[PDB]
């Protein structure tokens, strides 16, 4: 009805009002039914007039907004502000080829923008915001809502449908990557939001600018962090976590859908390397609280490992030096990780067959100064029977 | 410095090892925030459907005065040395922009005459 | 069914009436999107 | 919860001796402290809302929708109790002069009586013989092998004529089978025993002509595993607890789907609308919520614990057969010195710190812990000077804000006396009682026209004030 | 209850016939009378706390806890 | 019984004390019966 704008208003007060509140009551009571109606809102029914009944969603606006501004003023329509109408909203945004022609309109539209900021700056024309999020919103709180799994469907939803144009979607996706670190604190109830986020990750191209982000370096720093407590935990007590592993295998199963990129695989295979054999060390020692998710994250990341261990004759030579560092690393007294190292390492020097060409690793070997390390590993040995 | 950073973009962004279609996003990954239209007019003026490194280093050269009196010509549609207001009307017509024509007036107000020189166009600038 | 007053609820739309309801609707939805964007901005 | 009896003695110490202003207040702000703590979770609790919903409706037992199980919570204690022998029985063999039985399951035995009836002096043991074995085997013929499947508990000599004997076990001995001979000294299935002519049972059909004998034992079942003692037996320790741990995930995946449909029929209840159509006279939701909690919930939440049990069980077996192939290992090795411990390292150390705790976020273990506060709270206020303290440290206005509806009636009395016992004689804390509530009646009272409901939430308040004006 | 087919002929009847705007005000004025009475006698009735709390509790038939027999109400067909 | 805290409760009073606390009761109730009265005096 008519009254669209004073409902709206009142519902979105009502839900900015209560946001911040954690009681489990207050979240299911007063949250959810102000999200629902947000949902409901947001995503209208489909089509049914026959000219548009196939038509998209998007397409049948009738403007455009700023493609990096958002002329909206929310506390302003929130005060109620004579200024903040729908209406002029919809007269502050446009309505919905020669090579000079496109060079003289990208021209006006650079000198109308500059002019219109003028305006604003000296005159008395309002300023519409930067697409520029903050790292402490509502939606960080929403999203992770251990109150209920709806609840968090809903707030998938709505966000889903918040990312439609693409510059939207850049920062979209930048919050998303940011309120990825709370993954450790809500391993499962946070299941949606690993499934929004690969849902939203599912463009090739939106896969590459994440990782020109320097994602992989972050996830990295992750999964160690995760594997280092899941040790910690597994060598202090002997309680029984059900929920051990969801985040882990999250974590690890992203990480491969990340590096399926093969450009990416080429672009930085090597600096994640040492991380994934660390990894796989580490979860061939977890022995005392192992989970079944704990073993098939263990199993992709071997896989990992090894599709990354093939490459280049250069390639090889720097996972021989990764190995051998990581060898160093291992303690002297330690006697398992230094059996699976070693074997990889044989297995790569000489290709175990299922003039020494074949040995030209051994010399990668001396240029690593390995041999060096080989030598103090077996002075390491004492008991015949232990090793 | 930046010259490394714009290689490497153009290596990740490098498929085989770069297509104009992702080139946008190129320039958004790189940190840059692009029009569709400055999007566009940048591809007509390189690919004369795959750009070189050298190509894109000089595309980001352009991003990074004769343009200025460049849209003031354009602006005097009639060439009378005045930008119209009418004229302007026209353009922000072109533009698809919906504005009053009062605000067209208090725009031009806010530009002695209140006729735009040359010279009030570059102080606008 | 003997309810006269039952019977009351009867609305109707033409195709144009549906397509500017659902033009009407994106507009809505568009406004209520870029405002709750709004709620989240960086400060 | 266990702490009930430290709690006391706490009190009593703390009451009894003399100590300084500076200690009481530390005292007092640490237990008002943990008070706060305690409260502050459980008002957040994940579940908070469904639980305290549905325990005014439905007599609840246990919170049988927690997340990680209180393992404290978790394990109740069964006392052993005068059972059947052949209540338990599984696989029975008989010889000559000794019998081999299998049990049921896995228990722990104290003490066993023996009845000897239908008694021939002809034939009369002059002592018997027992051992038990807690390896799990398949044929009670299969454990014909005599000293693998059998560790001997003890021999009691009978005097002759002796009928009922109670061979007890100096501790109480944990198995799954046992073997018991006559060892000192067919009639009913026609098995004439070519090789032993005069058994005191038959080989076969164990029909012994000397005597009859019924056994009972004061046992409590016990869940536990079969030792490990080859690497073969660590591989099989490992398989099966790989296998525990995936039914136990679908176990848990099965109780934790319960959930929604629990939420739903609460919404649908909390809607309280009038219906209708006295064993079936209640609101039909409210009898399915009660199927769905009691039968379901609490089914689902019985095997998630038997299946947890078990893996710890076996988790605990597994790593006492690591740890002591390690040390075998370390005193192999005459280079590696042994490390003498300390009594303090070596219970650290020791495998017994394990199993003392319950869930970190176990709404019963929280209220368990609120309650042993609000009892040592009580018992702390006696001092005046220490009532005075407390009552500086503001203890009124979070009691009736939060611990004052909440609980089981007996702790909502409790915290009505000790609300009373706080404002004795302090005439601000009276006041300002007196102004809390009487600004809690006022408010309900402002909108008694329109919310029936906030007429129905002010008996609480009432109570308290009832009792207030009772003590003189 | 019996008045529910003379309610919707009346409803019928008022909406398709035209009348004045006083005549509209006074059927306003008299049917928001008959509403607002009725709730105050139902918010004020004796047994209204009883009946209403044991209404959530068990599937109720009848207010089968009156003093004087309504004639209307037990008398069924 | 083994709850030694549960035995604080050790409330005495004289024959005097009986007394007084009766003679402080009726005094009481004395002045709650003139209060009460004043409520419902003409105004």
């Amino acid at each position: 009805d008519s009254c669209w704008e004073l409902r709206l208003r009142c519902a979105l007060s009502l839900f900015l009002m209560a946001v911040n509140i954690k009681t489990p009551v207050v979240v299911e009571n007063i949250t959810l039914m102000c999200l629902r109606i947000l949902q409901k809102l947001i995503k209208p029914p489909a089509p049914t007039s026959k000219k548009n009944k196939d038509v998209p969603v998007e397409a049948l606006t009738t403007v455009k907004p700023y493609c990096n501004e958002i002329h909206a003023q929310a506390q302003l329509w929130l005060k109620r502000d004579p200024k903040a109408s729908y209406d002029a909203w919809k007269k502050c945004l446009p309505i919905r080829p020669s090579k000079s022609e496109l060079r003289h309109l990208y021209l006006t539209e650079k000198y109308v923008w500059r002019w219109k900021q003028f305006l604003s700056r000296r005159g008395k024309r309002t300023s519409p915001l930067d697409l520029k999020l903050g790292h402490n919103n509502w939606l960080r709180q929403v999203l992770f809502t251990p109150a209920t799994q709806a609840a968090r469907q809903a707030a998938c939803t709505i966000v889903e449908a918040l990312a439609t144009i693409p510059s939207r979607k850049q920062q979209v996706l930048d919050l998303l990557t940011s309120y990825l670190d709370e993954l450790s604190i809500a391993g499962e109830c946070a299941a949606e939001y690993l499934a929004l986020y690969q849902k939203l990750i599912t463009s090739a191209h939106w896969k590459v600018y994440l990782a020109a982000r320097g994602v992989l370096p972050y996830v990295g720093n992750l999964i160690t962090k995760e594997i280092a407590r899941l040790l910690a935990l597994e060598e202090a007590t002997l309680s029984t976590d059900l929920q051990q592993g969801y985040a882990l295998k999250s974590l690890t199963g992203l990480l491969s859908s990340f590096v399926e990129v093969e450009s990416i695989k080429r672009h930085f295979k090597s600096r994640l390397v040492g991380t994934v054999l660390n990894g796989y060390l580490c979860l061939r020692k977890l022995v005392v609280q192992r989970t079944k998710l704990i073993d098939e994250t263990q199993d992709m990341l071997l896989e990992m490992l090894e599709d990354m261990t093939t490459g280049t004759e250069s390639e090889t030579k720097a996972f021989m030096a990764v190995c051998i560092e990581t060898a160093k690393r291992y303690n002297l007294d330690d006697y398992r990780t230094p059996v699976f190292i070693f074997e990889r390492l044989c297995s790569i020097i000489y290709p175990e067959e299922n003039e020494e060409e074949v040995y030209k690793m051994a010399g990668v070997m001396a240029q690593c100064g390995g041999l060096e390390c080989m030598l103090n590993r077996l002075a390491g040995i004492r008991d015949f029977k232990q090793g | 410095e930046q010259i490394a950073e714009f290689k490497e973009a153009f290596s990740l962004f490098d498929k085989d090892g770069i297509t104009t279609k992702e080139l946008g996003t190129v320039m958004r990954s790189l940190g840059q925030n692009p029009t569709e239209a400055e999007l566009q007019d940048m591809i007509n003026e390189v690919d004369a459907g795959t750009i070189d490194f050298p190509e894109f280093l000089t595309m980001m050269a352009r991003k990074m005065e004769e343009e200025i009196r460049e849209a003031f010509r354009v602006f005097d549609k009639d060439g009378n040395g005045y930008i119209s207001a009418a004229e302007l009307r026209h353009v922000m017509t072109n533009l698809g922009e919906k504005l009053t024509d009062e605000e067209v007036d208090e725009m031009i107000r806010e530009a002695g005459d209140g006729q735009v020189n040359y010279e009030e166009f570059v102080q606008m600038m | 069914s003997q309810f006269l007053l039952t019977r009351l609820n009867d609305p109707k739309m033409s195709e144009t009436e549906r397509q500017s309801m659902e033009s009407e609707r994106a507009d809505r939805s568009l406004f209520v999107q870029e405002l709750l964007l709004s709620t989240l901005v960086r400060e | 919860r266990k702490a009930a009896q430290f709690v006391d003695l706490l009190g009593y110490f703390s009451l009894k001796t003399p100590q300084t202003e500076k200690k009481l207040k530390e005292y007092s702000q640490k237990a008002v402290e943990i008070l706060r703590t305690q409260n502050h979770i459980l008002t957040n609790h994940p579940n908070s809302n469904i639980y305290n919903t549905l325990s005014g409706l439905v007599e609840f037992d246990g919170y049988y929708l927690e997340s990680d199980p209180c393992l404290v919570c978790n394990n109740p204690e069964v006392p052993f109790c005068y059972i059947k022998l052949s209540s338990i029985k599984v696989d029975t063999r008989y010889t000559t002069t000794q019998q081999v039985v299998k049990l049921i399951g896995s228990h722990t035995i104290s003490k066993v009586t023996v009845k000897i009836g239908d008694l021939k002096r002809t034939k009369m043991v002059r002592t018997i013989n027992l051992y038990y074995n807690n390896r799990t085997v398949q044929a009670i013929v299969e454990l014909k092998n005599k000293p693998a499947r059998w560790h001997k508990a003890k021999k009691v000599q009978l005097t002759p004529g002796q009928t009922e004997v109670k061979i007890d076990l100096p501790l109480p001995i944990v198995a799954s089978n046992l073997m018991i001979e006559f060892a000192d000294f067919c009639h009913k299935c026609r098995s004439i025993n070519y090789d032993e002519k005069d058994p005191f049972l038959c080989n076969a059909c164990g029909f012994c002509k000397y005597a009859r004998f019924d056994f009972m034992l004061y046992a409590k079942p016990c869940c536990a595993v079969d030792p490990i003692e080859n690497e073969e037996d660590r591989k099989k320790a490992v398989s099966n607890i790989n296998t525990l741990l995936d039914k136990a995930d679908r176990v848990y995946h099965q109780l934790m789907g319960h959930r929604p449909q629990l939420e739903n029929l609460l919404c649908k209840v909390n809607e309280a609308a009038p219906e209708k159509p006295t064993s079936a006279s209640v609101n039909r939701y409210i009898l399915q919520l009660a199927q769905e909690y009691c039968g379901d919930c609490k089914n689902s939440f019985d095997e998630l614990s038997k299946i947890i049990q078990k893996v710890f069980a076996s988790r605990k077996e597994l790593l006492e057969y690591d740890l002591q192939q390690r040390e075998a290992a370390t005193k192999s090795s005459r280079t590696s010195v042994q490390p003498t411990f300390t009594a303090s390292q070596y219970r650290a150390l020791s495998v017994l710190g394990c199993g003392h705790t319950s869930s970190t976020k176990c709404y019963g273990c929280a209220s368990a812990v609120t309650e042993h506060c609000i009892t040592l709270l009580r018992a702390l206020a006696t001092n005046p000077a220490l009532r005075h303290i407390l009552v500086s440290q503001g203890l009124i206005r979070e009691l009736f804000d939060y611990n004052l509806r909440r609980g089981a009636a007996a702790m909502r009395e409790e915290v009505r006396q000790l609300m009373c016992l706080l404002t004795r004689d302090n005439p601000e804390a009276t006041q300002q009682m007196n102004d809390l509530i009487i600004g809690k009646v006022s408010t309900a009272l402002k909108g008694h026209w329109a919310n029936p409901d906030l007429a129905s939430s002010l008996q609480y308040e009432m109570l308290l004030l009832t009792d207030s004006i009772s003590k003189e």
